[PDB]
């Protein structure tokens, strides 16, 4: 058994370049056969290999990014790296690092995959959300939390007393900032007679904000 | 560049049925040392993939016997029998013979229910952000089923699109419907030039749009 | 091209 784990900048601009590590164990790189491939998952979808490196330093490339990969190792750290020049908005994913053995091996396929990195290309500057509050049998309230960078924010309800019955959707992109929302809902009689607060914590701008739902 | 297409592209079942995805490569992918390097791979929700079956039907190891895959040529199949929670998640098959190497698109293999209509809400702008000079108007669209669905917003009857924006859940856990949000967005002088806001929503549990509004004078 | 299996 094998395990890889990556590690990259999290965050960088594009026309820079992207350096990503990957930390393996469990086997030797330089043992004949082995070798390790890279792929990423751009957006939250599809898979796309990258480049692959062999035990003897042999190295294959995705012909379409030949020019902007270069992938190596130091098997004496343990490490795989893949650096990618010049990255534009396209490149924003998760990569992930896995090893790929060919023969005198004998499964020949992508059989340990790291938990994989997540990269985002943006010149966008850390800014907290605008947490808006979303008021009118069961009745259906909710927050819409606006204008956020990096990924991710959480939110909770009555700091996670209400659990059943909400809905939070996936973040999306609006002028080079996050949105997001979330609903629940609550039996009519409740509300606004109980109180309501949608907790949303922002951890790369160390603020949370707890918006209470009030009527109008 | 070898295209895979794979088919369906989603997967309903239910818990115990069999599951059958295809692959179809656009050219062979046997390799010319006579191996067809034709892989399939599993991510789960919130995972990394893992491998399933390679070289066509060599199942790794740890993959229960209920996974096989089969196939040659260009033409190749995953079945999955005796589904259970665990198998739901992307499947992708993947070639490892020509370069560059390719995947499918990915076919989601999920639960299948009755169907049911979306409960529509719609909501103003809150007083806090018109003070700022944005309007949001938003609309739930929450568990509902099937997953397919459209959202139309109107004001003052006019169809609007740009400053819409949409985003899906995935499948609920507990009920195995679906949800989606809707939020228009635009500037507090141009909100208050009009005062119909509806959304639409299109979902094939009825001929007839289910419609909400509100207007901005109430 | 094939990727390299040897």
């Amino acid at each position: 058994q094998a395990t890889l784990k990556e590690s990259g900048p999290g965050i960088l601009q594009s026309s820079q370049t992207l350096s990503l590590t990957c930390s393996f164990s469990g086997f030797s790189l330089s043992t004949s056969g082995m070798g390790v491939s890279w792929i990423r998952q751009p957006s939250g979808k599809g898979l796309e290999w990258l480049a692959h490196i062999y035990w003897d330093d042999d190295k294959r490339y995705n012909p379409s990014l030949k020019s902007r990969l270069t992938i190596s190792k130091d098997t004496s750290r343990k490490q795989v790296f893949l650096k990618i020049t010049s990255v534009d908005p396209a490149d924003t994913a998760t990569y992930y690092c896995v090893r790929r053995p060919i023969t005198p091996v004998l499964v020949d396929a992508m059989d340990y995959w790291g938990q994989g990195t997540s990269v985002t290309v943006s010149s966008a500057k850390t800014t907290p959300p605008s947490v808006y509050p979303l008021a009118p049998s069961m009745v259906t309230l909710g927050c819409l939390v606006k204008g956020y960078f990096p990924e991710p924010v959480t939110v909770t309800w009555n700091s996670g007393s209400l659990s059943s019955g909400v809905h939070t959707f996936p973040a999306v992109l609006q002028s080079d900032l996050y949105t997001l929302s979330s609903s629940v809902t609550v039996p009519s009689s409740t509300w606004p007679s109980e109180t309501v607060t949608c907790n949303v914590a922002h951890p790369a701008s160390s603020t949370k904000v707890d918006k209470k739902i009030v009527p109008r | 560049d070898v295209l895979m297409t794979q088919t369906p592209l989603s997967l309903p079942v239910s818990l115990g049925d069999q599951a059958s995805i295809s692959c179809r490569s656009s050219q062979n992918i046997i390799h010319s040392n006579g191996n067809t390097y034709l892989e399939w791979y599993l991510q789960k929700p919130g995972q990394s993939p893992k491998l399933l079956i390679y070289k066509v039907s060599n199942r790794f190891s740890g993959v229960p016997d209920r996974f096989s895959g089969s196939g040659s040529g260009t033409d190749f199949t995953l079945k999955i029998k005796k589904v259970e929670a665990e198998d739901l998640g992307i499947y992708y098959c993947f070639q490892g013979s020509h370069v560059p190497l390719t995947f499918g698109a990915g076919t989601k293999l999920e639960l299948e229910r009755a169907d049911a209509a979306p409960t529509v809400s719609i909501f103003p702008p809150s007083s806090e952000q018109l003070t700022s000079g944005g309007a949001s108007v938003v609309c739930f669209l929450n568990n509902f089923y099937p997953k397919d669905i459209n959202v139309k917003w109107k004001i003052d009857g006019s169809e609007r699109q740009n400053g819409v924006l949409n985003s899906w859940t995935d499948q609920d856990s507990k009920d195995s419907t679906y949800s989606m949000s809707s939020t228009l967005t635009l500037t507090k002088d141009e909100y208050e030039r009009h005062n119909s806001y509806t959304c639409e929503a299109t979902h094939k549990t009825s001929t007839s749009p289910i419609v909400k509004s509100f207007n901005r004078n109430e | 091209a094939e990727f390299r299996h040897d």
